[PDB]
């Protein structure tokens, strides 16, 4: 069943973490 | 901004 | 690294350089996996378990 919860990958992806983003000193949501 | 869970490799994000 | 299941986690580095991903390898003879603990902060002063 399609979704973003799991991803059958040929190789696992050590380091999938943070993946965050932001804009400092900027009026932002 | 959020420190997310494990990369979850093998509910595993990667497998 | 972050996948002991695929990548050898024998530490090739020291001297506090780059934060270290820290896991808990499970000690049970079925699915010994590494439960991701946290990204090690550069400084640790108090740790506590219960
Ligand atoms: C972790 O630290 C490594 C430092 O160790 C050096 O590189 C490895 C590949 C071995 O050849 C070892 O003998 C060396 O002294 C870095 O090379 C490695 O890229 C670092 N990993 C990450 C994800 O930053
Ligand atoms: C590991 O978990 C499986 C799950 O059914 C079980 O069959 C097995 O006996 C367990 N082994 C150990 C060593 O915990």
């Amino acid at each position: 069943t399609k979704g973003e919860l799991i991803t059958g990958t040929p190789k696992p992806l050590e380091g999938v973490t943070d993946v965050s983003f932001m804009t400092l000193d900027v009026c932002t949501k | 901004v959020t420190l997310p869970s494990f990369n979850a490799h093998s509910d595993t994000r990667q497998f | 690294s972050s996948n002991p299941h695929l990548a050898t986690f024998a530490i090739p580095l020291g001297a506090t350089q780059v934060p270290y991903y820290c896991f808990f390898k499970v000690d049970t003879y079925n699915s010994t996996v590494y439960k991701f603990l946290a990204v090690l902060p550069p400084t640790v002063r108090e740790i506590v378990i219960t």
